[PDB]
């Protein structure tokens, strides 16, 4: 029962380990262990429940333990001290093979093999802690211990890839406990958390690890918005060291989401549009990605209303995520028709939903767009239209008030109109024949460059597998 | 905590306040640097002037920030 | 098979309260006898809410009579030697009864067995179609769709020309049933040319549908040839009321009567669009187009109009017309503005160079996004 | 199996899904102009007669 | 051209793997 | 005008008839729509082909 | 602000800082500063004297110059140290 289960689960762990162990120590095959590690987290999360969970303790004992016996003890203590011959020496399956850590030599300290093993062991504890949902004591105990250990290491390109993943867990775990309960102690430790990412990012730029650079930047941009600091976020993005060389599309998609938010509040809805479209493209469409797609659609719709444009009606409809976007359709109806009352009623009703994501705050500003949008439409239908007509239609308070709103608009040039005070009408200036002017050329010049950039992307990537095969023997 | 108190103190004209501020920033320069990147041209001006006597320290701060950002050339 | 549609169409008028109370109760007289006669309780249960237990004793009796009759008939004709064919015909006969009481569930079962057995190749095609007919009875669009594929699977293997004529009309009803009329107008007018009816909904229906769909899709010149100068539609004259209303609307548009045009729109809506179950959905959708069309032609012919000339021709007031016009203008099928101040309706109608430029660049953006999509994935892999 | 580490971690920061919170808490835009038309025609007609 | 070359690489991976296993079995 | 043998414009708001005998715009753009039309289907096909990698 | 961050003074002092930025005529910053505050004043103070810079912004964004002038003119009632901004805003 217990003995069988502990050991069998442990067997699989060592097979996975051997593969990653062998590959890092024979040249730098850097990319290949990384693909294994992705698959590893998934396989491990599913494992843990089946075949007991003190399978990890056996593993600790079995190999060399420099601090990890104490860590594993601490976890065991937390959920009640468990006993079944779980005293050290319980497991020992090294047996003098150099691939399973030569038993005499390692212990004497005539050879060291602990380095990379320790980083991996830690990876299993953070994963398992998070799995189980052991918070409070352990969360602080864990951060306290892992950060000085990496900073005592001088981490290879390979070892850089491993610790990019502990970093993820360090950030999330501090957040969940904070969200669970507010306390000043949570607040003191928050300052500690920012400072550690900033010190490490410089180290990781010098090793130029595409994995490591990517993970850290996504976390930091997120932290900053949560504390609302505009200023720090703009400086942090200026550098743009955020790679696109090899990193996953999931990593990028996060990166693009944050930029959209950031640019939107700074009043650039032009560039926010491009980012938010770009964030959807990179993201895979998966169920495991559903949370991201759901937040992405919502942000897209807010940007289109901030610009002054109505997004496609069909977006909200044809979605199978249509239920969440119930608040979005009511906002879209109110904006397009210029109904002053409707708009205010909508945001009262869906307020608490909207407050969750702090889209409430954007919607206070979307009050302005109700009016802006409606005037653009009235002007496109009716070229010369007395100021008197406009007010009657959309119940605007007076001729003096609407004149001024229109006046403001055409400074920023959205309406593309002009007021003729003396004659009492507002006259749209549009006339077409912009094909004759130089503007299509500017447009088309860019479109050529985009195709060329496609070709290059094709060419470079294409040759990288072929190298492998020519070098490999073939039948 | 934030750099906002720290910034505020540079501005105070009185000599002793500016000097104290330099020490304060220096502690947290390695810990936090992205927030005072904005305000680099001021730290630089203090280094230029030859009224300060912790003048050597003022340039040290500029240098430290610049290496963390990754503009290594500006640092050296 | 035949009555199942007859019932429901009557029942629809009873259901609606949009219909006049006089008409409602005409329908009530007619349907009530047939509920009892064809024993229609499973379907009737839905509608009764939705607008005797004897019907049921009858159901159950009928169920059992018809149910038992057919049962032991097959037990008889398993024995009597002809194992592929006579069991098949007897199994069909159970399904005939199921189809009679408007329970589609039980129909599918018995006709399933019929198919298993290997019989005349024509016969099978007839059965598949019968199942697709049941989709029109429930008027579930989703039911008709799935089934019509099985029919189309066997049609061309069968290479039946004869039941190939039926295919057209049924597929007419799917495309009619749906909003998309571009496929519907073509299909339904071809079936006026060739009609083959073996247990099929009247020929009258086909006339009504061609006329509507003709109007929506076709341009001016092709409307004349295919609808106005249809020989069948003219030869059948306007007999039935539904057919009559649409015919008056068609002539006026083409003869460029403007005064009676708007009253015929009101007429058509009262008497054509709303009685039909399939184009009840599309009543709103049809009208919006047709009001744009009278205008779209008129603006072609006129650089300027007054509001009073435009309004008055149709027989609507200036205030009403102006409002209707601002609804249609942002869809950009009219390409005109209304000068309030000068009181003229000026016509922009751009077919300039700049116009043709827009249409090709929107196609190019569609191709641009796809290239990025295939490439980026495949490069990572 | 390669993206899976990343997609699951990404999701965790949105927290839950929103999509299933929603039911617990709780002429694409145009309106059919036949109804409007009906009323209007009656109103025209009167004035027209007495013109 | 991007895809076709990839297709070729994909088959060849299998060709080379199979060499290694078969050399082991034979020996 | 609808038939189309003189295709011009009538002014209700005044009383002029303007005649335009201008036949038709660019073949160039038209045949360009056809080439783009083919290409949209073609890329999806290729992508179908390219799925042995997946 | 001490004891995690209440005091009646908190509402009054914020209102005067935000009004400064509208008088420097940087809306860009008005929004940037507002972002920071948002988490800490969601409904804690809600809008109090805080409403004075908030309405003003809203009306210039709409582009209601009329309505804006009206608020300032009526703003002479509440002059207490707020006139330090009121005068700038006229011009």
């Amino acid at each position: 029962l217990h003995h069988s289960e502990k050991k069998y689960a442990e067997e699989d762990q060592v097979q996975e380990l051997l593969k990653v162990l062998n590959e890092i120590s024979k040249t730098t095959l850097t990319l290949d262990p990384r693909y294994i590690w992705r698959s590893l987290k998934d396989l491990s999360s599913l494992r843990n429940q089946e075949l007991l969970n003190a399978e990890t303790l056996c593993f600790t004992v079995n190999v060399l333990y420099p601090d990890s016996s104490s860590f594993k003890k601490n976890l065991l203590k937390f959920i009640t001290s468990n006993h079944k011959s779980s005293v050290p020496g319980s497991a020992e399956l090294r047996n003098s093979y150099p691939a399973s850590f030569y038993s005499v030599n390692t212990e004497k300290k005539t050879i060291e093999v602990t380095a990379e093993i320790n980083c991996f062991m830690h990876l299993l504890v953070q994963l398992f802690l998070w799995d189980s949902k052991e918070l409070e004591q352990l969360v602080e105990f864990n951060r306290k211990v892992v950060i000085p250990n990496l900073l005592c290491y001088y981490n290879l390109r390979s070892l850089n890839l491993i610790n990019a993943k502990l970093w993820f867990y360090i950030y999330l775990s501090h957040e969940t406990l904070a969200r669970s309960s507010e306390e000043i102690n949570s607040d003191n430790q928050n300052i500690i958390l920012r400072s550690t990412m900033m010190k490490f990012l410089k180290i990781a730029s010098l090793k130029h690890d595409n994995e490591t650079k990517a993970m850290l930047i996504n976390l930091i941009l997120r932290d900053f918005l949560n504390n609302g600091e505009v200023d720090s976020a703009s400086d942090f993005i200026s550098k743009l060291e955020y790679p696109h060389t090899d990193v996953s599309s999931s990593l990028e998609a996060r990166y693009f989401f944050y930029l959209s938010k950031i640019n939107a509040i700074q009043l650039d809805y032009s560039t926010a549009n491009e980012y938010i479209i770009a964030a959807i493209r990179k993201a895979p469409h998966n169920s495991k990605s559903l949370g991201f797609l759901q937040q992405s659609n919502k942000l897209h719709c807010c940007i289109q209303l901030l610009m002054g444009d109505i997004p496609e009606l069909s977006f909200f409809h044809q979605s199978n995520m249509q239920k969440s976007l119930l608040p979005y359709y009511h906002l879209t109806k109110a904006v397009k028709l210029g109904d002053l009352k409707k708009f205010t009623s909508t945001i009262t009703k869906y307020k608490q939903l909207l407050l969750k994501d702090d889209t409430y705050q954007l919607c206070v500003r979307l009050r302005s767009n109700v009016i802006k949008t409606g005037i653009r439409i009235i002007s496109l239908t009716y070229k010369k239209i007395s100021l008197r007509d406009i007010c009657l239609k959309l119940n605007l308070d007076s001729e003096q008030t609407v004149e001024y709103m229109v006046s403001r608009a055409i400074r920023d040039g959205v309406i593309e109109a002009k007021i003729n005070h003396e004659d009492g009408f507002i006259e749209t200036t549009e006339l077409l024949n912009i094909y004759d002017s130089e503007d299509p050329q500017q447009v088309f010049d860019e479109r050529i460059k985009f195709a060329n950039q496609l070709h290059d992307e094709y060419l470079v990537s294409m040759r990288y597998p072929e190298d492998k095969k020519t070098q490999q023997n073939e039948k | 905590t934030t750099a906002a108190p720290l910034l505020a103190l540079l501005r105070e004209n009185q000599d002793s306040v500016k000097t104290y501020a330099l020490e304060s920033i220096n502690n947290v320069v390695d810990q936090l640097w992205s927030e005072i990147s904005n305000e680099l041209p001021d730290i630089e001006a203090l280094y230029d002037d030859d009224t300060f006597s912790d003048r050597e320290m003022a340039a040290l701060i500029a240098s430290k920030v610049y290496y963390n950002l990754g503009e290594y050339e500006s640092a050296v | 098979r035949v009555p199942n549609y007859e019932v429901s169409e009557k029942a629809f008028l009873l259901t609606q309260s949009k219909v006049s109370i006089e008409q409602r109760k005409e329908a009530a007289e007619f349907v009530l006898a047939k509920i009892k006669e064809e024993e229609m309780a499973p379907y009737y249960k839905y509608l009764c809410e939705e607008y005797d237990q004897e019907l049921y004793n009858e159901l159950c009796k009928k169920n059992e009579s018809k149910i038992k009759e057919l049962n032991e008939k097959i037990q008889k004709l398993e024995e009597d030697d002809e194992g592929e064919l006579e069991q098949a015909q007897a199994w069909i006969n159970l399904g005939e009864y199921y189809a009679q009481i408007g329970d589609k569930d039980n129909a599918e079962k018995t006709l399933g067995k019929s198919l298993s057995k290997a019989i005349s190749t024509g016969a099978k095609i007839d059965v598949m179609l019968t199942i697709a007919r049941l989709g029109f009875f429930y008027n579930d669009q989703l039911y008709v769709k799935e089934k019509l594929e099985a029919v189309n699977s066997m049609i061309e293997k069968g290479g039946d020309w004869e039941r190939r004529n039926r295919y057209k009309t049924y597929y007419g009803i799917h495309c009619l049933a749906v909003r998309n009329f571009k496929e519907a107008a073509k299909l339904l007018v071809d079936s006026l040319a060739t009609f083959t009816s073996i247990e099929l909904t009247s020929y009258e229906s086909i006339a009504t549908y061609a006329s509507v769909t003709g109007l929506f899709t076709l341009e001016r010149t092709d409307l004349k040839s295919k609808v106005i100068d249809s020989p069948e539609l003219l030869s059948l004259i306007s007999t039935t009321a539904a057919l009559q209303s649409i015919s008056s609307l068609t002539i006026s548009l083409y003869a460029s009567d403007y005064a009676s045009y708007f009253p015929y729109l009101l007429e058509t809506y009262a008497n054509v669009l709303i009685p039909c179950k399939y184009l009840n959905r599309h009543a709103d959708f049809f009208v919006r187009e047709m009001r744009r069309k009278v205008y779209a032609q008129l603006l072609e012919s006129y650089k300027t109009l007054s509001l009073k000339s435009m309004a008055s021709a149709f027989g609507v007031s200036v205030a009403f017309l102006d409002n209707d016009l601002g609804k249609f203008i942002p869809n950009k099928q009219l390409n005109c503005v209304i000068d309030r101040v000068n009181g003229i309706v000026e016509t922009n109608r751009p077919d300039n160079k700049n116009a043709q430029y827009h249409l090709l660049v929107k196609q190019g953006d569609g191709l641009l996004t796809k290239l990025q999509k295939y490439g980026a994935a495949v490069r990572l892999t | 199996t390669k993206k899976k580490n990343e997609e699951i971690n990404k999701k965790s920061l949105e927290e839950d899904d929103e999509f299933e919170d929603f039911p617990i808490d709780t002429d694409d835009v145009e309106v059919d102009d036949d109804f409007t038309n009906e009323l209007k025609a009656e109103l025209d007609r009167y004035k027209r007669e007495n013109q | 051209e991007l895809m076709v070359i990839y297709i070729s690489n994909l088959v060849r991976s299998i060709i080379a793997f199979d060499d290694l296993i078969e050399n082991k079995i034979q020996n | 005008i609808l038939d189309k043998i003189f295709y011009g414009v009538l002014d209700q708001g005044n009383g002029w008839l303007y005649v335009y005998e201008t036949p038709n715009q660019d073949a160039t753009y038209d045949s360009a729509l056809e080439l783009v039309g083919q290409l949209n289907k073609v890329v999806d096909q290729l992508f179908e082909k390219a799925s042995v990698l997946y | 602000n001490h004891k995690l961050s209440e005091s009646d003074k908190k509402s009054k002092l914020i209102s005067l800082y935000l009004l400064n930025l509208l008088s420097q005529n940087n809306t860009t910053k008005f929004h940037s500063e507002l972002q920071y505050l948002d988490k800490h004043i969601k409904n804690l103070e809600d809008d109090s004297l805080l409403s004075y810079p908030i309405k003003l912004d809203r009306w210039l964004m709409e582009g209601s110059y009329q309505k804006a002038w009206d608020l300032l003119q009526s703003g002479s009632q509440n002059i207490s140290e707020f006139d330090s901004f009121t005068d700038i805003l006229k011009s």
